[PDB]
Order: C-alpha cells, then sequence, then structure tokens
C-alpha cells in the first residue's frame, strides 16, 4: 500500500543547510504530488513545498520560498527537500505528503538548530 | 443521383462534434497532463483552451455557413489562400484525422479484450503476436475495429450518423451520472478533498496557460462537423450553432469531470478513511474503476466512429476538384455517400492502427488540424477585407500586403517567444521588430474598412466571427504558436509526409485540375 518514510532531519549549525529524504513505496513516486508539511508544538500544521506529479515544477510557500529545493529520485523513489539557508523559525517536524492536497502524512522527523 | 443527402439535422451535428471532441478529450484526462495540474486549476485551463477553440471555431462557422462544402479547411484554403496551399492543408487534415482515428482504435483494443474493465476474453489468432523477424519489432494488432468502422460509415450518413448519435448519447448520460456521482460523494464529504495547502492556481496563470497548451488539442471537433456541412439541410443555420453548442457542452463537461472526478481521484487514492468504501462498502473502487473505464470507453468508441468520416469528405472534394483520380469523386448510387473513397480511407486506417504502435500514432497526429485552423483564419481575413473576385483604388493591394504582414510578423513573434535556445540579444531585436511590423499592420488593417463585396462571396447571411481585424490574428498567434511548440519529431514525420504529398500534387494535381487546366 502507499507509505512514506522520512530521515535526515537532525540538530544543525544555525545558517547551515539540510536535505530531508522521504522515501515512497507501494507506488511510483512520479504518478502523484509530493508536498511537505511543518508543524512547532506550540503551533498547527504549515505546509512547505510541493512538487508537481509530473514533471517537476515547484511552489513554495511566501515564508520559505527560494531558501527550499524540493527534487525528486524517480530510481530509488525518494523525494528530497533541500534547506539551503535555515533559521530558527524552520524549527519544527517535517512531513512528506502524497497527493494534490495533504492524503497520507509520513511518520516523521525533527529539526532543530543552535 | 450522385448528390450527397442533405438529411443530417443540427442535433446530429451537435452529437458528432460532442463526440469527437469527448474522445480526444477522455484520452488527455487519462493522460499525464490529468495529474500534472490540480482540480481547479485544470478547469480552468479547460475553459482557456476553450476561448481559443472558439476563436478558431468562430472563422470555421463563417466560412462554412457563408459558403458550405464538404472541403472544409481544403476547401476555404482553396479560395483564399489559393490552390497548392490547399493540397497541403486537405492533405495534412487527412493524415490527421486518419492516424487519430488509427491512434483511437489501438487504444481500445487492448483494453476492451472483454466487455469492459480491461478484461481479458483470451481470443484465439486475433490477439496480439509480434513479427518474429530476426530484426524486426513491429507488433501487429487486431484492427477489425477500423473495418466495421468504415463498413457503418459506407452504410449512409443517416444511418452511421445515428449509431454515433446513440453511442456519443449513452457516453454524455454515462458522463452526466459519472459527474452527478462525483459531486454527490464530493459534499458529502464536504470537498474536504480540496483543501490544497498550496491553493488553486498554484503556478500562477502561467501554468494555467501551460496546460491550456497541451489541453487546447481536447478542442478539434468542430473541423469534422464542417467537414460534413453537405449533409446538412440548411447548413447556414445549423452549422454555426451546431459548432457552438458542441465547444460549449464539451468545455462545460470537461471544467465538470475536472473538478469532480480527475482532480480528486488522488483523494479517493490516497485517502486512508476511503470515502469511496465508506460510500459504497466492499466493492468501493472496483465499480467506480468500471464506471469510470466504461465512460472512458464510450467516449473513445464514439470519437473513433466520429473520425473516419471526414476523410472521406476531403478526398471527395479533392476528386471533385481535379488533385485526385475520380475514384474518390464518385458516390454511392444507392447509399448517396463516398463509398470508394471511404472504403480506402478505412483500409489505409487499418493497415496503419495494423501495423504502428500507438505510441507511434500520436507522435503524428497534432500538426494538421492547427494547419488547417491557421489557414481557415488567414482565409476569414482574406475573404472579409481583400476577396479574391471582381477612397482608395490600391486599397486592396495595402490590405493584401497587410494581411501578409501580420501573417510574417506573427511567425516571427511566435518564434521568438518560443525559442530559448537563441541568445537573449537578437532574441529581443527579432521579436520587438516582428511585434513593430505586426502592429502597423493591425493598424493599416483596421483603417482600412472591410469590403462591401464580402456580402456576395458564398451565400448572403450566415454567421460572421465577432471581431474580424483582432480576432482572426488572435488565432494565428494561437495556432502558430502551438506549431512551433511542437517538437521536432512530429515536425519530421509531417515534413515528409507532405513531401509525399507534394511529389504526388507535381506528378498529378497541377498538370490535371480543373482551373488551371
Ligand atoms: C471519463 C473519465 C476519464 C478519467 C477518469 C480517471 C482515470 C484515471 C484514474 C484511474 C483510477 C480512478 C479511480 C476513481 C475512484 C473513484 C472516482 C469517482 C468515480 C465516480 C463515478 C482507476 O484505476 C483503475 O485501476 C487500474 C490500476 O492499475 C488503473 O490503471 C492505470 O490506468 C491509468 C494508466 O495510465 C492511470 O490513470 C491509473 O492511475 C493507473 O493505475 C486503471 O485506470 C483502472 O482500471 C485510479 O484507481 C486507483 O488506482 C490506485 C493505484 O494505486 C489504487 O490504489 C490503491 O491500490 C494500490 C494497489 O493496487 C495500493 O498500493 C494503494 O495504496 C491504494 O491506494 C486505487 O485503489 C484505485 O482506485
Ligand atoms: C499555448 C500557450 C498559452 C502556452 C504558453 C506556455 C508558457 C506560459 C509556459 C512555457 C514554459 C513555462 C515555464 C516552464 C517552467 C517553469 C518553472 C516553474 O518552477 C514555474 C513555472 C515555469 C516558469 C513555467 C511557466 C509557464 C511557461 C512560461
Amino acid at each position: 500500500q502507499v507509505q512514506l518514510v522520512e530521515s535526515g532531519g537532525g540538530l544543525v549549525q544555525a545558517g547551515g543547510s539540510l536535505r530531508l529524504s522521504c522515501a515512497a513505496s507501494g507506488f511510483p513516486v512520479n504518478m502523484y504530488w509530493m508536498h511537505w508539511y511543518r508543524q512547532a508544538p506550540g503551533k498547527e500544521r504549515e505546509w512547505v513545498a510541493a512538487i508537481q506529479s509530473y514533471g517537476q515544477w515547484t511552489a513554495y510557500a511566501d515564508s520559505v520560498k527560494g531558501r527550499f529545493t524540493i527534487s525528486r529520485d524517480n530510481a530509488k523513489n525518494t523525494v528530497y527537500l533541500q534547506m539551503n539557508s535555515l533559521k530558527p523559525e524552520d524549527t519544527a517536524v517535517y512531513y512528506c505528503a502524497v497527493g494534490v492536497g495533504g492524503y497520507y502524512l509520513g511518520q516523521g522527523t525533527q529539526v532543530t538548530v543552535s | 443521383p450522385h448528390q450527397l443527402a442533405k438529411k443530417l439535422s443540427a442535433v446530429d451535428l451537435v452529437a458528432i462534434g460532442v463526440g469527437t471532441t469527448i474522445g480526444a478529450g477522455v484520452y488527455i484526462l487519462v493522460g499525464t497532463v490529468a495529474r500534472e495540474h490540480t482540480g481547479p486549476a485544470l478547469a480552468v485551463s479547460f475553459f482557456i483552451a476553450g476561448v481559443a477553440a472558439a476563436l478558431s471555431a468562430c472563422c470555421y462557422a463563417e466560412l462554412a455557413s457563408r459558403c458550405p462544402s464538404a472541403g472544409s479547411a481544403y476547401h476555404y484554403a482553396y479560395i483564399c489562400l489559393g490552390e497548392g496551399i490547399a493540397w497541403l492543408v486537405g492533405w495534412a487534415l487527412v493524415l490527421d484525422y486518419t492516424i487519430g482515428g488509427s491512434a483511437i482504435a489501438r487504444g481500445i483494443t487492448p483494453n476492451l479484450a472483454s466487455f469492459f474493465g480491461g478484461l481479458d476474453n483470451l481470443p484465439v489468432f486475433l490477439a496480439r503476436q509480434t513479427i518474429p523477424g530476426v530484426g524486426i519489432v513491429v507488433d501487429p494488432c487486431a484492427a477489425l475495429l477500423i473495418m466495421i468502422v468504415t463498413i457503418l460509415l459506407c452504410f449512409g450518413i443517416k444511418e452511421s450518423s445515428t449509431v454515433q448519435a446513440i453511442v456519443t448519447s449513452v457516453n454524455v448520460c454515462t458522463l452526466v451520472f459519472i459527474i452527478v456521482v462525483g459531486g454527490y460523494l464530493a459534499c458529502k464529504t464536504g470537498w474536504v478533498g480540496y483543501d490544497l495547502p498550496s491553493g488553486y492556481f498554484p503556478f500562477g496563470l502561467n501554468g494555467i496557460l501551460a496546460g491550456s497548451a497541451v489541453v487546447f488539442f481536447s478542442y478539434i471537433g468542430f473541423d469534422t462537423v464542417t467537414s460534413t456541412a453537405e449533409e446538412v439541410k440548411n447548413p447556414q443555420r445549423d452549422l454555426p450553432l451546431g459548432i457552438g453548442i458542441a465547444l460549449l457542452i464539451c468545455c462545460i463537461l470537461y471544467m465538470l469531470l475536472s473538478v469532480v472526478i480527475v482532480g480528486l481521484v488522488p483523494y479517493y487514492s490516497l485517502n486512508p478513511d476511503t470515502p469511496i468504501s465508506s460510500a459504497f462498502g466492499d466493492s468501493g473502487m472496483q465499480w467506480a474503476a468500471y464506471i469510470l473505464t466504461t465512460g472512458a470507453i464510450t467516449a473513445l468508441c464514439a470519437s473513433l466512429l466520429g473520425s473516419l468520416l471526414a476523410q472521406p469528405r476531403i478526398f471527395m472534394a479533392m476528386a471533385r476538384d481535379g488533385l485526385l483520380p475520380a475514384f474518390f469523386s464518385e458516390i454511392s448510387p444507392r447509399t448517396q455517400v463516398p463509398v470508394k473513397s471511404t472504403i480506402a480511407i478505412g483500409v489505409l486506417a487499418a493497415a496503419l492502427a495494423f501495423f504502428m504502435d500507438v505510441a507511434q500514432l500520436s507522435e503524428m497526429v497534432s500538426v494538421g488540424t492547427l494547419m488547417a485552423f491557421t489557414a481557415v483564419a488567414v482565409c476569414v481575413l482574406v475573404l472579409r477585407y481583400v476577396p479574391p473576385d471582381g477612397y482608395f483604388g490600391k486599397r486592396r493591394k495595402i490590405a493584401a500586403w497587410s494581411i501578409a504582414l501580420v501573417c510574417i510578423g506573427v511567425l516571427g513573434l511566435a518564434s521568438a517567444a518560443s525559442a530559448e535556445r537563441l541568445p537573449s540579444f537578437p532574441r529581443f531585436t527579432i521579436c520587438g521588430v516582428s511585434a513593430v511590423i505586426l502592429l502597423g499592420s493591425l493598424i493599416t488593417l483596421g483603417y482600412i474598412d472591410e469590403d462591401e463585396e464580402r456580402h456576395n462571396f458564398g451565400h448572403k447571411g450566415g454567421f460572421l466571427c465577432p471581431f474580424v481585424p483582432y480576432l482572426p490574428v488572435l488565432c494565428i498567434l494561437i495556432n502558430t504558436y502551438l506549431i512551433i511548440n511542437i517538437g521536432a519529431g512530429t515536425w519530421i514525420r509531417v515534413l515528409i509526409w507532405l513531401l509525399i504529398g507534394s511529389m504526388i500534387y507535381i506528378f498529378y494535381g497541377r498538370s490535371h485540375s480543373l482551373l488551371n487546366n
């Protein structure tokens, strides 16, 4: 069935960069949109980025546009979210979501800054 | 007598147009673009594509109502643009319709192994058996569907038209049921599937135009309706109304499907609560998939029936004028319909679908219809301003040069704007000069008023495009951009096909042809 596992998040120095890898399962990664979601302990969910199922167009939220790069690997069926410039604003748990909207949500991972 | 029977009716034209259009529409919706764009974005892309197709259909309807004739864009290009350019427009249109029908049949056959749902009946000696050549990869397939469709078309215009009407009405009813079910389910779940984070139109008009670029080829059915103009009792009234109602119904259906079923197909597949199963129990998507496959297959069959009824008409017009042997001209004394030309086109399409794969047939189809549209646009511009018959005495020549300049400028700026491989420094100059000459030509064209002899061409009355100075130019620009966007893969094949056409023309068609012999 459709299942999403992601890794890469962890403690990093302020102003650094990160890449989060979200591995698909039970379906080719090409056939659905893939989004990313955020949520700090004191806030509700916050959409991050959204690749396009067919073709490789990407869109980002206002607070993060340009900073993050979302890519995809059709061979390994993995979706990568690259953080070029981090700041404490983004300190939160990260999720990767399938479908045009938030239909399925991954297990999750945590990222923090120092 | 040797005359086509004017037995068709406005409802029958609407049915033909809607079926032929909906087939390609469902072919696209099953394709890659459907999941490329969001639901609402896909719907507005279909809306813009429908607006552009209406820009083309206004010219089609005007030229068909004023001078109705089975030649379609061939006949029109032959009167305004002149001979030669017609033989290239008509030849390209023939290739386009033939390869559309062949691709539709080749796609239908494997999925139609059983009644519906893609099940297999395990036939013998009709299944796909690759040719065991030493280095040959062809995979011949059952192409009997083309033979049955050709037999239907050869059986008359009312009989084939009635069968097409039955199939397309069944398709439209199942599509309406399919939309009602989708809307009921969405309202039951409160449209929760459309809580899009990025929001609708996530890529802005940039995407809505990018999507509409590939969604434009879903409205390619009105040209067939024009091709069947001779069968209409009073084409002056029906043809424009029929074409309009067909592009309206198709646009509405596409937007509805795109917002209710397509934009939510991911939702029904991914969401763990599975509203389809929760609403219909264990069966769940299994019956929904069956219904969607039924609708798609009915639409594809309707378009397969519709497509092959244009080429015989084009061939009949060509032979009647003289660019093809009289073998294509004569009609059945009993059925009052091209039977020899229809049989030839049917056997050609059958062979093409038998040998070439669908993935190969789809790589050659798109170019003909765009050229037909561009030709018909230039034709309204030339028949409403400088009709080729009969304040300023130089008005005719200045108008002709102005039209030539708008035809050159559209090409220039549509190839500049669609050529990112060129460096920006000369790209800016070329686009600017093309644009300025286009603007100047448009200003001159508007300054010179419409020729009043336009009251004479064809028959008086009929439909006339809304904005003759700007709408046809917009249609030309759109079609030229679409043509240039098409990759070289389809262009090489259409070039060799047109070369074959020019060979036939120079060896026979120029030496023997009415109005030139
Ligand atoms: C006129 C309109 C024309 C266009 C219509 C849309 C056509 C495109 C969508 C096709 C469709 C519509 C379902 C609609 C549901 C109800 C909607 C409302 C109906 C109202 C009346 C029917 O898909 C059917 O199933 C085939 C499956 O291969 C599919 O194949 C291919 O065909 C095309 C090849 O290019 C291509 O499009 C299509 O995607 C392809 O799969 C066929 O299209 C079709 O037979 C999708 O079905 C969904 O497929 C999911 C695949 O994962 C499946 O996932 C589940 O099972 C997985 C294990 O299998 C498991 O791992 C997943 O975790 C789980 O989630 C869903 O259960 C299933 O529902
Ligand atoms: C027939 C006509 C209307 C088609 C016009 C197509 C135009 C609008 C297309 C062609 C190439 C497209 C661009 C290609 C890639 C990208 C990068 C992506 O991250 C955002 C969208 C953007 C910037 C696209 C916007 C739309 C675009 C400019």
